[PDB]
This record gives structure tokens, C-alpha cells and sequence, in this order.
RNA sequence: AGAUUUUUGGAGCAUCGACCUGGUAUUGCAGUACCUCCAGGAACGGUGC
């Protein structure tokens, strides 16, 4: 009701999502890893409490061996990445 | 009626290479002993066998093929849609006139239904 | 809704996770993706392991095959039901 | 609000799910539940280094699917 | 076989069939740009197997100038007419009517009420050869070539418009080096843009266009398409000016010109000729590419809810009066009859009247539960 | 009656007593076997028993048969294509046929993976050195008419025609 | 509104749709909620008036022709034909007796019409678009 | 609908199936893992580390 829903933005403002509360705040990128090693650098525009995020023009990057690896990259414009192949996620990217 | 339209293919092809217009491969035939009887107008087959014909001459016609090559409905789709689109104004043409043509014959029926039939006059 | 149940008693061939495809007549399903395959066959790919080797795919037919959720990953229409 | 309320509404768009095993099919979307199972239909599904094969109908389930992608002619704050 | 006489007549007809087909098409009007452009691909494709017909007809003059001289001459005849009559004079008894001769060609170059799409053409799909976000023609997808050029630039500082304008120019400075990868961007985007001229206009001349564009490229483009008044003259491949056309004329059959350079006229001829037919397609889809940028304007401007509403567009009662049973009545033809009531009220009707009359018994009160006609005409007899 | 889409739709499909996918098609007298492109490659075995085949050709590309039924059939030359057709055929059962020179197996040698021949009951194996031949053509085939092959009949078939 | 409750002559009401009979007021209001009631409502002059006539002389010319009359008219600057109709002699303005003959007229609009009487019971046809002309260059009728 | 059994993630060696040669006893009625033993060769394949 109104006030479990008060009890979830409570969550989502003071726990460990409030970072993640920090991208639809600003509208600052953010890079989270996958199960795949697999790096997307983007905004999340919604966000849930399964860790299931919405990014809006993200940028996933990879190291490919095909010798050395190449850091192969790919941009898409609107994505979707569920809770259970997030392992870390930075709110402050360096570059 | 796939016997009787061959046998009138093979007139058609056999009366269009004539040199004359009762000299041809079908006017011979018939005191051969042989019934045809598709070469007399009054049958409703005639007027078949007569566009047959007509078509079989204009397949023998200079730029029908024998001796020289059509260039513009060949190698030329504008040529193609300019020809589709004047025998689209062409209908529609023919569609007015037939529309013209269908009000002038109503008002030639609403005059003479209009008219006074009384005044009769003996000269 | 009830997609799910609109492909029943079909043809329908599931991936595995393990990279084996399980063919076969899907007849129950329930909510936790479990499927009961009757004349079922699994086929799994070998590896070449060699440089003129060809890939090739051993298949096995166990019949009725009681099919976890855990392990499918996502389930294809092959055929129409007999 | 979770995020599955958001995929559920969502049928005849050319979508793309990679799973969880190097497999991506990308197709229409015809059906999405709370459980995220999608079912599709004429979708064409690429293995982890294999050829893109093409199937007529396919239901792949939530815990299998890793990713999403949408086009981007897609609104999200309508389907938020 | 009469290769000359009826099948050059037989592929008259059908060029004339197609003719009409094309002009019917063409007279019709249209309501909406997809089914306009499913008609321009009908008769795209209507064109393309008339001038097949017409190139597979004005080969069989071999033989016709050799048979000639006996087809006109006077002297045969009917001779071969009746060895032909002969030939024709098998068993009849096919008893079989043939109506399409002429009329299977008008029926299939015609359409349904339900789908309007010709007979050939009932396998053809607009939704195989444009997607959704294109619209038929109306706008031009740009959404994968903008990330292949954020992918390419490694930069997230171009947006949907940055991009747009950059590809606004035509011979403009570019805003990357010519030498670089994204030619091989460049390249696909010309052959997307290629194909969308291609799709948006079926029924032009795709090869004339092509043979035009190509005769342009060599004639002109490679001789100094862009005078000046180093800015008198420049070159597309070495990117370096000219002081005056004979240097020119000295320079373009030079050494680094020709292969000793990494952009000359041996290795980095199809990327200019790509660069052209994307030039080409800009100055030739220009309006298309103003209404897609419009379209992309109008919807980066509007919210999400106009977004999405842009994006989406008895037994009882059978078993209680005697029904269901099943009688026969053997003075009408031993008909069928699923009630007593029933046949009690069409004994007394029309059609057991016209069966009695036929046996001779007049319509009477003694012959109404009467069903057999052997008691009948008894009881007629009997009277 | 032609073979065509529809006797194929709507014949009996089931797992055979081999544990393989077989359907039925008995009882057809189909002079021509064409149009078997509509399984989808979903079938191991497929039965032509009581047929008036006279030619085995004209088969589509299917790398999941592995069985050929054939029997009670006029089949009296074969095909030549048939190795390109199935890369995957074990299983061939050719018995109760009217081939009669010993050139009508050359093209039967092309089936690498061929392991299983049944040739029985027909005028070819009632000529002498039939199975000699047969070994020297195609070495693959490990069982031939319900028979193995030896090492004694395998030297005597490189021996002769030499 | 109710369009199937009426009024019986016993002081009822009756329901035509399903045909039902009810004795009190209060049974007819609970007889439209039900199975049965819910299945019986889920089955269920002017150119005439503007004519010119002034009456010229006309000039007809007949002749006897084996296998015609020719009518000379002046221009009348229209696209209307000038109609011929076959009437018989008994209407008339003054009505003589003895008339039970047919007369072909000629008609048109800024001139009067021409009649000729025809003895005969047929040996020709009186229709318009048949056997008869009107050649507007020459202005000249002809019927046959 | 997020806490261990299903759905918001543990991501050269050993064994088995075959292939080919000889001796050996069982001739038997059942819905079955498997199915007599010994000797010789293999330049066959699958699985885990």
C-alpha cells in the first residue's frame, strides 16, 4: 500500500541502491559488471529491488582474444539487465 | 472446345499468309471435301476466328518481331508507364464521353417525355 | 496469460543449459518451467577436439523425460502433434 | 515498482534477449509474464560461436535470459 | 511448334495483358503510401516480367528469316494444312470445356477484394523489405548508423542531431580523416542509403539510374568536379590541390597517384565511389531525410505518453414436440421428414400435391396419410 | 496416386522399436517419391514398404535419416545423388528388387557412413561372385544382408578384378 | 420503458418477449431479472412549362420506298433532337368520329409538330434510336 | 514473487562404447539396463581432470 510503498523509497534513498538512486537523480552514468565480464557504462533510467535496471544509451565493453585481446566494444541505445548478472555496480565511473 | 479453338489457330495461320483476299489456304480447302464450318459469317465463332486472323497479321507486321527489335517496351520502363498512363487517359476519356453521351440521352428522354402529344397537325 | 499452454502436446524441442536440445511431445508443463516430454531424444554436440575433425551431435531417445526448470533455457516448435 | 510490470506491457516489438549461455534471439515479442517468459515468434537465435538459426516460435524462460535490448523507438517513462 | 506465328502472338497478348494490368493499376487511386508502394512493387514487377517476355520473343527471329520463304510462298499450302487436320483429328471424347485460354492471364494479372496483390505477386510482403520504423518510405532508420558512429568516434559527445547534421553535408570538410575507419562506415551507410533509394521508388530505372551515376562519377568527378577561383583544383582520392589543370593533368597519372600511396586511385577507388553514391543519395533523398530528422525532432520533443501513442500507431424443445425423428415419404420421392406435425402439414401442401399429380390422383381428403404409391393407386383405383 | 505434401502430413509418425523416430507409409503404391522436404528433418526412419518405386532417386537434403526402407518394391536402377542427400545413412534396406547387373551398386558405394546392406532376395546375388563385388565396392559396410564381412571374402575381393 | 410488458384485458400483465403471464405488479418487476428474460433479450414540369411554341410552317417530304419522309427544319441551336412517337387518332382536341387509324408526329422544341397518318397496321418502326437520323450540319430528319 | 531443491546465477591420465580374428557350452518362451569365457591386434570415438 502507501505505506510499504513509503517503506521501498525509504530503501531505495538510504540503502545500498542509493547509489543507484544517484542515476535517476542526475542522470549520471554508471558502469556495472556482468557474469560475462562484460562492462556497461550508462544512465539507468528505472530500477527495481531485484536489481533489475533500464539503461538508456549504454556502452558495453568486452576483451575478446581471438596473441592479445582487443577491447571490442558496442553501444546500444536502450537496454535492459537483469538482478541476478549484476556483480558489481560504481556510481562514479573514471573515464 | 480446345479442338474446335486449334482447328481455328490453324485457319487463322493458314489464312494470313495469303497473297490476295480470296486467294488464300481456306477458300481451296473448302471445295476439298473438308467442313469448315467457322469461315461463314452468320456463326458466332467468326467474329473469334476474324480477331484470330487480325492478330495473326499483326504478328507478321514489320516491328512485330521478323525483322527488327522493339527497343522502347523492351528496354525502357518509362516508355512503358508513359503508354500505361495514356491508355489510362484514354479510358478516361472514353468514360466522359460515355458519361456525356448518358446525360444527353436523358435529357433527350426528359424532352420528349415533356412534349405535347396533342397538337397533331396534317400537312 | 496462457501462452504457455498453447503449445502443448506438440512437437516443441527445449534447449538445456548443458548445450543439449531435448526433442520431443511437451504433454504438462507447470510454473516452474518443468516439461514432460513423451518420445523424447536428446541431442548433445561433441567437440572435434582436431583440425579436420567435423562437429557432430550424438542423440538418445528415453521416451518420457520429466524436464527441470533449472536446467531448460529456452524451448522451440519442431513439429506438428501426430 | 519492479521491473517486470514494465516488460509485460510490451507485444509486437523486434526486441533482442541474450541468455545466459553466449545465446542472443532476437525477434517479435509476442508474450511476457511475471515470471519474465518470453515467447516470441519468428525469431532468429544465434549460439556461442555457431550460425544464426532461424525458428518459427520460441519461449525462452526469466532465469535463462542475462540481457535485453529494446529499440529505440521505445518510451520508457509511459511503460514506467 | 509455331514459334513465330503463335507464340510471338502469345507474347503480344501478354505484353498486352500487362499493358492493360499496368494502365488499370495506374487509373485506380490510392488511400494509403503502404499500399501504393505494394502497387508500385506489383507493377515493378509486372514490367520486369513484360520486358522478360519481350526479350524471350525477340529472340526466335532465327529460324523465322529461313521459314519465311516457304510460309509466304503460293505454290504450298493446303497440303500440309491437311496433313495438319489429319494430325488433329484424334479421339474427341474429352468432354471438357478449356474458358482459359484468354481469360487465365486476365485473372492473373487481377486482384482479390480481400487482398489486393495479383497472382504472382501474392507472395510479396512490404514488411520483408522495410521495417517498422521506416514507415514504407515515409523516414529513414538512422538509429544503428548513429551508434555505429559512437562506436567508431569512441566518443558519447554526438547525439541524434549531431549526427544528423554532420550528415547534412555534402562537400563540406569532413569530420573525420578520409584515410581513416570510418569509411568502412561510410561504405555501409552508402549501401543502406542505396537500398532505401531503391525501395522508395520501385518503379524507376534502378539500372539507368546506376549507369548514370557511374558515367558521372568517371566523366566528371574524376576530372575535376569542383573548379575554384591549391584551391583551383582538388582531388577526391589524394586530397591534395593543383595549381592549374595541365599539373593536374601531370599529377593524376603520377606514381604516388596511381599505387604509391595509401588513398590512391588503385585501393581507395571504392570508398569514393561509395562517397559519391552517398553524395548521390543525399542530393537525391534530401526531403526524405529533412522528414526523418523531423520526425526524430518531434519525437525528442514530445513526453513519453505522445510517444507511446506515436509508437503505437434446444434438445428439449426438440425432444418435447416429436423433432428429431426421422420419416419417409415414399409418394414424394421417398423424402425425409424430422416430424409427424410436420409431415401431417406438408401432406397437405404444394409439393405432395405436384408428386401425386404426376401418378394421376387427384388432390383429395381420402389420399392425405397416404405415403406409398402402390396404395395409392389402389385407393384411386377403388374410387 | 502421386506421393505429394499431404500423404507425408498425414501419415502415422511414432518412435519405432529401433528408439528412433520412423513414419509409416505403407500401403501407397507411389510411383515417384517426391516433395519429402516437409519433416524438417525430424524423422531417423523412413518405410516404403509396398511401392511401385521404379527408380530410388529424386530424395531432398536430410542429415537426420539414418535408415532407408525400400522393401517390396520395382525398384530396378538407383541413383546416383544419393550420397549428397543423406550424409548420415546407416541403415539401407534394398531387399526384394529388380536389379540385375552388377553396375547398378556402383553409385551405392558413394555412402561413406553406410554400415547396414540388405540386397536379398534379388537377381544381382544370384550371380556369381555378388557379394566379392559388393565387399570391393563399398569397404564401409560392415553388415550386408544380414551377414558380416570377413576378412577371407575381403582378401578374395582385393584379389579379384584386378 | 419497457417495451414488451403490456396490460392484459383480465388486469395482468403479459410479457411478449418471452411470453409470460404475472397476476401482481410485483411479479412483473422480478420477471425481467432472470435466465429466461436475459435469453429472449439476447436473441432478440419544368421544361414543359419553358417550351417556346410559336408554330412554324414545317416542310415534310415523304416517299414510297422499297427495301422514308424527309422533315426540312430550320436551326434550333440545341442538342435536344427533334422525337418521333407514334399516338393513335382517339384523343383529340375536338374528337371527330370514325378515327381508329395511327398517326407518326414529329416533335420539337422551337418548332411544332408534324403528323402523318398511317393506314397501315405495320410496315415500319417508329422508333427513335433505330432507323431514323438528324444530321445537325444540313439540320435535316429523316425516319425509316 | 529476490536467502540452500526449480525464477533474480557457481559464474598426459582414469572409465565406457565400439572394430576385426580362432576354440568353447547353452536350441532356451518374454517384456528386460547390461549379459559365457579366454587369447591377439587396433593407425576408432564420448566423458572428467
Amino acid at each position: 500500500p502507501e505505506e510499504l510503498q513509503k517503506r521501498e523509497e525509504e530503501e531505495f534513498n538510504t540503502g545500498p541502491l542509493s547509489v543507484l538512486t544517484q542515476s535517476v537523480k542526475n542522470n549520471t552514468q554508471v558502469l556495472i559488471n556482468c557474469r560475462n565480464n562484460k562492462k556497461l557504462l550508462g544512465r539507468v533510467k528505472a530500477f527495481d529491488r531485484h536489481c533489475n535496471m533500464v539503461l538508456e544509451n549504454v556502452k558495453e565493453m568486452w576483451t575478446e582474444v581471438p596473441s592479445k585481446p582487443v577491447n571490442k566494444d558496442r553501444y546500444i541505445s536502450k537496454m535492459f539487465l537483469r538482478g541476478d548478472s549484476v556483480i558489481v555496480v560504481l556510481r562514479n565511473p573514471l573515464i | 472446345s480446345a479442338f474446335d479453338l486449334d482447328v481455328v489457330k490453324l485457319t487463322a495461320q493458314f489464312v494470313a499468309r495469303n497473297g490476295r483476299q480470296f486467294l488464300t489456304q481456306l477458300m481451296q480447302k473448302e471445295q476439298r471435301n473438308y467442313q469448315f464450318d467457322f469461315l461463314r459469317p452468320q456463326h458466332s465463332l467468326f467474329n473469334y476466328f476474324t480477331k484470330l486472323v487480325e492478330q495473326y497479321t499483326k504478328i507478321l507486321i514489320p516491328p512485330k518481331g521478323l525483322f527488327s527489335k522493339l527497343k522502347k517496351e523492351a528496354e525502357n520502363p518509362r516508355e512503358v508507364l508513359d503508354q500505361v498512363c495514356y491508355r489510362v487517359e484514354w479510358a478516361k476519356f472514353q468514360e466522359r464521353e460515355r458519361k456525356k453521351e448518358e446525360e444527353e440521352k436523358e435529357k433527350e428522354r426528359v424532352a420528349y417525355a415533356q412534349i405535347d402529344w396533342h397538337d397533331f397537325v396534317v400537312v | 496469460s496462457s501462452k504457455m499452454l498453447q503449445h502443448i502436446d506438440y512437437r516443441m524441442r527445449c534447449i538445456l543449459q548443458d548445450g543439449r536440445i531435448f526433442i520431443g511431445t511437451f504433454k504438462a508443463f507447470d510454473k516452474h518451467m518443468n516439461l514432460i516430454l513423451c518420445d523424447c531424444d536428446e541431442f548433445r554436440k561433441i567437440k572435434p577436439k582436431n583440425s579436420k575433425q567435423a562437429e557432430r551431435e550424438e542423440k538418445r531417445v528415453l521416451g518420457l523425460v520429466l524436464l527441470r526448470g533449472e536446467n531448460l533455457v529456452s524451448m522451440t516448435v519442431e513439429g506438428p502433434p501426430p | 515498482m519492479k521491473l517486470v510490470r514494465f516488460l509485460m506491457k510490451l507485444s509486437h516489438e523486434t526486441v533482442t534477449i541474450e541468455l545466459k549461455n553466449g545465446t542472443q534471439v532476437h525477434g517479435t515479442i509476442t508474450g511476457v509474464d511475471v515470471s519474465m517468459n518470453t515467447h516470441l515468434k519468428a525469431v532468429k537465435m544465434t549460439l556461442k560461436n555457431r550460425e544464426p538459426v532461424q525458428l518459427e516460435t520460441l519461449s525462452i524462460r526469466g532465469n535463462n535470459i542475462r540481457y535485453f535490448i529494446l529499440p529505440d523507438s521505445l518510451p520508457l517513462d509511459t511503460l514506467l | 511448334m509455331e514459334t513465330i506465328l503463335e507464340q510471338q502472338r502469345r507474347y503480344h497478348e501478354e505484353k498486352e495483358r500487362l499493358m492493360d494490368v499496368m494502365a488499370k493499376e495506374m487509373l485506380t487511386k490510392k488511400s494509403t503510401l503502404r499500399d501504393q508502394i505494394n502497387s508500385d512493387h506489383r507493377t515493378r514487377a509486372m514490367q520486369d516480367r513484360y520486358m522478360e517476355v519481350s526479350g524471350n520473343l525477340r529472340d526466335l527471329y532465327d529460324d523465322k528469316d529461313g521459314l519465311r520463304k516457304e510460309e509466304l510462298n503460293a505454290i504450298s499450302g493446303p497440303n500440309e494444312f491437311a496433313e495438319f487436320y489429319n494430325r488433329l483429328k484424334q479421339i474427341k471424347e474429352f468432354h471438357r470445356k478449356h474458358p482459359n485460354e484468354i481469360c487465365v492471364p486476365m485473372s492473373v494479372e487481377f486482384e482479390e477484394l480481400l487482398k489486393a496483390r495479383e497472382n504472382p505477386s501474392e507472395e510479396a510482403q512490404n514488411l520483408v523489405e522495410f521495417t517498422d520504423e521506416e514507415g514504407y518510405g515515409r523516414y529513414l532508420d538512422l538509429h544503428d548508423c548513429y551508434l555505429k558512429y559512437i562506436n567508431l568516434k569512441a566518443s558519447e559527445k554526438l547525439d541524434y542531431i549531431t549526427y544528423l547534421s554532420i550528415f547534412d553535408q555534402l562537400f563540406d570538410i569532413p569530420k573525420e580523416r578520409k584515410n581513416a575507419e570510418y569509411k568502412r562506415y561510410l561504405e555501409m551507410l552508402l549501401e543502406y542509403l542505396q537500398d532505401y533509394t531503391d525501395r522508395v521508388k520501385p518503379l524507376q530505372d534502378q539500372n539507368e539510374l546506376f549507369g548514370k551515376i557511374q558515367a558521372e562519377f568517371e566523366k566528371k568527378w574524376e576530372n575535376g568536379t569542383f573548379p575554384g577561383w591549391e584551391e583551383r583544383a582538388q582531388r577526391l582520392f589524394s586530397t591534395k590541390g593543383k595549381s592549374l589543370e595541365s599539373l593536374d593533368t601531370s599529377l593524376f597519372a603520377k606514381n604516388p597517384k596511381s599505387k604509391g600511396t595509401k588513398r590512391d586511385t588503385e585501393r581507395n577507388k571504392d570508398i569514393a565511389f561509395l562517397e559519391a553514391q552517398i553524395y548521390e543519395y543525399v542530393e537525391i533523398l534530401g526531403e526524405q531525410r529533412h522528414l526523418t530528422h523531423e520526425n526524430v525532432q518531434r519525437k525528442q520533443a514530445r513526453t513519453g505518453e505522445e510517444r507511446e501513442e506515436e509508437e503505437e500507431e434446444p434438445y428439449w424443445l426438440y425432444k418435447l414436440h416429436g423433432l428429431n425423428i426421422n420419416y419417409n415419404c415414399e409418394i414424394c420421392g421417398n423424402y425425409t421428414y424430422r416430424g409427424p406435425k410436420a409431415f401431417q402439414r406438408h401432406f397437405a401442401e404444394w409439393r405432395h400435391a405436384h408428386g401425386m399429380r404426376c401418378l394421376g390422383i387427384p388432390n383429395t381428403a381420402h389420399f392425405a396419410n397416404v405415403t406409398q404409391i402402390e396404395d395409392a393407386v389402389s385407393l384411386w383405383a377403388k374410387l | 496416386v502421386k506421393l505429394t505434401a499431404e500423404l507425408i502430413e498425414q501419415a502415422a509418425q511414432y518412435t519405432n522399436a529401433v528408439r528412433d523416430r520412423e513414419l509409416d507409409l505403407r500401403g501407397y503404391k507411389i510411383p515417384v517419391i517426391e516433395n519429402l522436404g516437409a519433416t524438417l528433418d525430424q524423422f531417423d526412419a523412413i518405410d516404403f514398404s509396398d511401392n511401385e518405386i521404379r527408380k530410388l532417386d529424386g530424395f531432398p537434403l536430410l542429415r537426420r535419416l539414418k535408415t532407408l526402407l525400400v522393401n517390396n518394391n520395382r525398384i530396378c536402377r538407383i541413383g546416383e545423388g544419393l550420397d549428397q542427400a543423406l550424409p548420415c545413412l546407416t541403415e539401407l534396406i534394398l531387399t526384394n528388387n529388380s536389379l540385375v547387373e552388377l553396375g547398378d551398386l556402383d553409385p551405392l558405394a558413394s555412402l561413406k557412413s553406410l554400415t547396414y546392406l540388405s540386397i536379398l532376395r534379388n537377381p544381382v546375388t544370384n550371380k556369381k561372385h555378388y557379394r566379392l563385388y559388393v565387399i570391393y565396392k563399398v569397404p564401409q559396410v560392415r553388415v550386408l544382408d544380414f551377414q558380416k564381412v570377413k576378412l577371407k571374402e575381403r582378401q578374395e575381393a582385393e584379389k579379384m578384378f584386378k | 420503458k419497457d417495451p414488451y410488458f403490456m396490460k392484459n384485458h383480465l388486469g395482468s400483465y403479459e410479457c411478449k418477449l418471452c411470453l409470460t403471464l404475472h397476476n401482481n405488479e410485483g411479479s412483473y418487476l422480478a420477471h425481467t431479472q432472470g435466465k429466461k428474460h436475459q435469453t429472449n433479450l439476447a436473441r432478440r414540369v419544368e421544361v414543359k412549362k419553358f417550351v417556346k411554341i410559336g408554330r412554324p410552317g414545317y416542310k415534310v417530304t415523304k416517299q414510297r420506298d422499297s427495301e422514308l419522309f424527309q422533315i426540312d427544319y430550320p436551326e434550333i441551336a440545341e442538342g435536344i433532337m427533334p422525337r418521333h412517337r407514334f399516338m393513335s387518332a382517339y384523343e383529340q382536341r375536338i374528337e371527330p368520329p370514325d378515327r381508329r387509324w395511327q398517326y407518326l408526329l414529329m416533335a420539337a422544341e422551337p418548332y411544332e409538330t408534324i403528323a402523318f397518318k398511317v393506314p397501315s397496321r405495320e410496315i415500319d418502326k417508329a422508333e427513335g434510336k433505330f432507323w431514323t437520323h438528324w444530321n445537325r450540319e444540313t439540320k435535316q430528319f429523316f425516319l425509316q
